[PDB]
């Protein structure tokens, strides 16, 4: 699932630009 | 509207080609605790002594700042937020330096970021997601018509103060543009296609971000993301998305027009402006009005532990905050 994808990314914590 | 902004772009103009320095000294104020860092330098929670009112004081190492090549950068977002007044946007107080740094001291926005609300939270409900677009929708509206470009809008840049309303307050990347420019800035989630591409974009990917924004905050987690980078890049680029079956049709709908790849097709970005965006079927429950005036009642108020509580903050190693003797990069910040 999308959010177990989301996870699996490991850009769930804050996000420098 | 055009009326209220003809008038604050006579405003804007007046403080940006006349802004204001040295507006106040550091020994006037109490260190309490930092609450954002990186390469800039740091954000810092501030007593004012003989006010005792708390401020964000954000401090930057001049020889640093020279090194990584961001003078432009700094002397730009301290003389676009000196200049810009809106209900949404965080107002800088003072401004000075001395033989090391560069201060600004902006209003302290207590409720942090709205990332940390949203990650705990979980997802948000679309009243409320459509409350803070709202906000954004008006602030954008705002900064654009004085030819402002944003990008740099994302969860973590987003405060909420103690009425529980929406603040921006974080101006890097912002730039005085009225046609296209080409930089690449921004968080790889919220780069607008033409931004990877390479293209010269306009005021548009503000609108992009918007349609990422209200994604993530609807579903939880962005409309693009991946392993790395350069995966998200080209998920983008192909602007393919999918919809938590939750969306509403309306949700669904404003999002396809939102997150449009094909910038002639844009909305914010068509030939009626952001009207195309404000009058959304997902906006008719917006009172347009009544949220500029800050009359419509925040779906989620921080309750704080006092003045300047900073106990759901995460912490920090505290570096001192020292200042050379002798003085450091002057010519290079007279503007500052």
């Amino acid at each position: 699932t999308t959010y177990a994808d989301f996870i699996a990314s490991g850009r769930t914590g804050r996000r420098n630009a | 509207v055009k009326e209220f902004l003809a008038k604050a772009k006579e405003d804007f103009l007046k403080k940006w080609e006349n802004p204001a320095q040295n507006t106040a000294h550091l020994d006037q104020f109490e260190r309490i605790k930092t609450l954002g860092t990186g390469s800039f330098g740091r954000v810092m929670l501030v007593k004012h002594m003989e006010t005792g009112n708390h401020y964000a004081m954000k401090i930057l190492d001049k020889q640093k700042v020279v090194k990584l090549k961001q003078i432009e950068h700094t002397l730009n977002e301290k003389r676009i937020l000196q200049a810009v007044n809106f209900p949404f946007l965080v107002k800088l107080e003072f401004s000075f330096k001395d033989n090391s740094n560069l201060y600004m001291v902006m209003e302290y926005v207590p409720g942090g970021e709205m990332f940390s609300h949203l990650r705990r939270i979980g997802r948000f409900s679309e009243p409320h997601a459509r409350f803070y677009a709202a906000q954004i929708v008006l602030t954008f509206e705002y900064l654009h018509s004085l030819d402002l470009i944003y990008r740099d809008l994302k969860p973590e840049n987003l405060l909420i103060d103690q009425q529980g309303y929406i603040q921006v307050t974080d101006f890097g990347f912002a730039k005085r543009v009225k046609g296209r420019t080409w930089t690449l800035c921004g968080t790889p989630e919220y780069l607008a296609p033409e931004i990877i591409l390479s293209k010269g974009y306009n005021k548009a990917v503000d609108w992009w971000a918007l349609g990422v924004l209200i994604y993530e905050m609807a579903a939880g987690y962005p409309p693009f993301f991946a392993d790395q980078p350069i995966q998200i890049y080209e998920k983008i680029v192909s602007g393919k998305v999918r919809f938590p079956s939750h969306f509403s049709s309306d949700l669904k709908d404003l999002l396809r027009n939102l997150l449009q790849v094909d910038l002639t097709k844009r909305f914010g970005n068509l030939k009626n402006g952001v009207n195309d965006i404000k009058n959304h079927k997902w906006f008719a429950t917006t009172d347009w009005i009544a949220i500029y005036q800050r009359k419509v009642e925040a779906p989620f108020i921080p309750k704080f532990k006092g003045p300047g509580d900073t106990s759901n903050f995460d912490d920090y190693e505290e570096e001192e905050i020292r200042v050379s003797i002798n003085e450091k990069c002057g010519k290079e910040f007279s503007e500052f």
